[PDB]
RNA sequence: GAUGGGGAAGCUCCGUUUCAAAGGCCUGAUUUUAUGCAGGCCACCAUCGAAAGGGAAUCCGGUUAAGAUUCCGGAACCUGGAUAUGGAUUCUUCACGGUAACGUAACUGAAUGUGGAGACGUCGGCGCGAGCCCUGGGAGGAGUUAUCUUUUCUUCUUAAC
RNA sequence: GCUUGUGACGGCCCGUGAAAAUCCACAGGAAGGAAUAGUUUUCAUGCCAGGUCGUACUGAUAACCGCAGCAGGUCUCCAAG
RNA sequence: UCUAAGGGUCGGACGAUCAACUUAGAACUGGUACGGACAAGGGGAAUCUGACUGUCUAAUUAAAACAUAGCAUUGCGAUGGUCAGAAAGUGAUGUUGACGCAAU
């Protein structure tokens, strides 16, 4: 039965002026403007909320450790683990299927 | 009287086109060195809904020849492409589902989508949900290859202009009864504002040339002279014939 | 056939050395302790040579071909095994259950196999194994 | 802000510098099964935190008040 | 909505990357100098247009006749700029560990490229949080008490970081 | 339970439901780097600065618009038994 | 005023502990009253007419008028249809292309 204000000339429930309510160290209840909240980073090659990496609104990553905002293998940030998985072995394989597709039509270059 | 409704129209304004959700506009790669003499390879990143067009499109990327960076074009996606796919472009590239040829490089019954006017334009003809052209022959008397266009008419284009082998996707949309008002009401709502409509013959004498009253009704023929005056052109334009037909095929 | 030898030279495919070129030293199939699992002692690089041009000068060249290694437990799973092959002799010793923990020993090993590996890409005996695979 | 519990490094902070001035708070608190003892605070305004320090013990508390600076501003109570 | 332009007797109309020679970012040279220059990449590119859209960062207590997320007290955070000490790194020069998902107090990185966040409809049930609502014991204060009720009311609070 | 916030799902469309500033990251390896010594400010700590304009009050059966202290009109948030 | 049924948690077909209200039934009772105030559909048979939901004459007309989905006709392959402008290196449709745009 206690109620409440905004706390800024906004008066309008728009994303912005999202409001939490609080009991301070006065036993009074107040409102309290709460920031939208922060999403998860997502994989760059196939969009899925990278592990590791910290959840902070865009400016935050600038104020915080590099630890936070990388993991230590080949595509920190960027991508997912299992796409450097698939990632290196399609390299390989294709690489090595190159010097085949490369020496089998040397082979019947000769036998013309 | 008053300028009509269909004079309303050329000045813009209430009338353009809603397009702040639209993609990108759709268009082949423009036309070089690469697609020009031989084949140059793509993959399509995603397919994606485009506000107002049914018919979804695709967003294909290439590696650009002269410097090292991507490409991302916008293609119309063609129905059984697929994220993933490879897309191949240009004189040199084989006859499959997707890729995109000069007209002059396929065979005669070869069926092909988004097809070139002008060698190079970038895609003109065959681009709405369910559509394609049909080659039907070729003429190297001047590079010429002739076409059959989804209204019925024949054409000859240049058999440089390109074409991308298979049917705009997009089904067949149109075989669903819209059902309510509410569904054109979306429907128009991310093209244009040209719904509803009002017949003119509910309209009054400055509105509209079928205007005055007393009971509804035309009273003069609605079958209007090419070369009548704007202002005038309400109704049946330069109707050939009017009525009821069933009429079956086009032009053969 | 039963491919998984002494030499063998595999891909890592899987953490923080994924993507790097190895060679297997002791193959262990059966499950250690903690190790419950098919596993082989590795030893690749972690930092590659780098090019080499007419351009460069004498040390440049003495600096752009420093090499730094590692050497793994790594898991038969994370590993992507290769047709190329790489006599493991100078290190063979180097590299076994025994240097694992302490890693003054994992240190001791990490300096001779960096010596040798240095050693085999002056005059290019076996090449491959020195460049990046590049993804 | 923050706090210390390095009855050590808590010691490094009390020269540190640009720390002119701290405090000792004594408070009538109570233990788990509740008989009247003796918690005191040891908070050190440092320029931009306060790194305060909890000590139940009231024997060593007593003694650590004569092991700080005496180049410090302490406020007693 | 200016501008190279094109119409118009003209007030001006059209056009906005447009049939245009449309820039400026690093830093070497030079240490006659902080500076003209030698490198060089990248640029179909005015501007105005949101006090409800997007967006760097603050809270609680106290205070006035009238101001307060603005003053006071205390406790923070962001941005730009300076910088030194510590710590980390290296003779295997630009860190280790973990099979892996990944971990971390840090762990050089120009051009160029690429990816992500900014970033997004509506309805429904289901799960969870916060505040509120109801409520037992107890420590206080108020009320009623001819008669009854271990009773009725009420205080028991915790901010950003 | 109420109000709100939020998640993992599900229904809907011939509707599939902005943009830019801005911030980070990866790929790349130009280049700069130690042994009598250098590298490094995406780790901790420390120094400095943060301008201009608005900021009262009403917000409606009397502070706005309807000649007015007019039974009309005028956008929103909080919500007890 | 009673009866019965509908959960949770923890110890191995029971055993301990915590916690809700809701539902069906039965007896008793009254000046036969009880959704006791508040709240809260009258129903049926037909004819004319418009399919429906939607719309308009602000201040005398809300309707059977307008819309609508559905049906049909007409023009146009861009050197184009329809429309704009005094003129233009001018403009709408058009980020379009006949499963489209335009006109009835």
């Amino acid at each position: 039965a206690q109620r409440v204000t905004f706390r800024r000339r906004n008066p309008y429930n728009t994303r912005s002026n999202k409001i939490k309510v609080v009991k301070t160290p006065g036993g009074i209840l107040r409102a309290q403007h709460v920031k939208k909240l922060a999403t998860r980073p997502k994989c760059g090659d196939c969009g899925s909320a990278l592990q590791g990496i910290s959840t902070l609104r865009p400016r935050q990553y600038a104020t915080v450790s590099k630890t936070h905002k990388t993991v230590s293998r080949a595509y920190g940030g960027s991508r997912c683990a299992n796409c450097v998985k698939e990632r290196i072995i399609r390299a390989f394989l294709i690489e090595e299927q190159k010097i085949v597709k490369k020496v089998v039509k040397e082979q019947t270059e000769a036998a013309k | 009287g008053r300028v009509i409704r269909n004079q309303r129209k050329g000045a813009g304004s209430i009338f353009t086109s809603h397009t702040r959700l639209r993609q990108g506009a759709a268009k082949l790669r423009t036309l070089d060195y690469a697609e020009r003499h031989g084949y140059i390879r793509g993959i399509v990143k995603q397919i994606v809904h485009d506000s107002g067009r049914g018919a979804p499109l695709a967003k294909v990327v290439f590696r650009d020849p002269y410097k090292y960076r991507l490409r991302e074009e916008i293609f119309i996606a063609n129905e059984g492409v697929h994220t993933g796919q490879f897309i191949y472009a240009g004189k040199k590239a084989s006859l499959n589902v997707g890729n995109v040829l000069p007209l002059g490089s396929v065979p005669e019954g070869t069926i092909v989508s988004n097809v070139e006017e002008k060698p190079g334009d970038r895609g003109a003809l065959a681009r709405a949900s369910g559509n394609y052209v049909i080659i039907i022959g070729h003429n190297p008397d001047e590079n010429k290859t002739r076409v059959r266009l989804p209204s019925g008419a024949k054409k000859v284009i240049s058999s440089d202009a390109r074409g991308v082998i298979g049917v705009i996707a997009g089904g067949g949309r149109v075989d669903k009864p819209l059902l309510k008002a509410g569904r054109a009401f979306h429907k128009y709502r991310l093209k244009r504002n040209s719904w509803p409509k009002t017949r003119g013959v509910a309209m009054n004498p400055v509105d509209h040339p079928h205007g005055g009253g007393n009971h509804q009704h035309i009273g003069k023929a609605s079958t209007i002279s090419r070369g009548a005056v704007s202002g005038q052109k309400a109704g049946l334009i330069a109707a050939r014939r009017t009525g009821l037909l069933r009429g079956s095929q086009k032009t053969q | 056939a039963k491919f998984l030898k002494a030499g063998k030279v595999a891909v890592v495919v899987r953490g923080r050395y994924a993507g790097k070129k190895v060679v297997i030293v002791k193959p262990h199939d059966e499950g250690s302790k903690s190790h419950p699992f098919g596993h082989a002692l590795v030893a690749g690089i972690e930092r590659y040579p780098l090019k080499v041009t007419k351009k460069h000068g004498a040390k440049k060249v003495a600096k752009r071909t420093k090499i730094k290694p590692f050497i793994k437990v790594v898991n038969y799973n994370h590993l992507l095994p290769t047709r190329y092959t790489l006599d493991v002799e100078a290190f063979k010793s180097v590299v076994s259950t025994e240097t694992f923990e302490q890693p003054s020993q994992r240190e001791e090993a990490k300096k001779v196999v960096k010596k040798a590996f240095e050693e085999r890409h002056q005059a290019g005996k076996n090449q491959w194994f020195f460049s990046k695979l590049r993804f | 802000a923050r706090e210390i519990t390095d009855i050590k490094q808590f010691l490094e902070l009390t020269r540190r510098a640009d720390v002119k001035t701290a405090t000792v708070k004594i408070n009538k608190k109570l233990n788990k099964a509740g008989k009247p003892f003796r918690q005191t605070k040891f908070k050190v305004r440092g320029s931009s935190s306060l790194y305060t320090l909890v000590i139940n013990d009231a024997g060593k508390a007593k003694k650590l008040i004569q092991s700080l600076p005496p180049t410090l501003k302490v406020n007693r109570l």
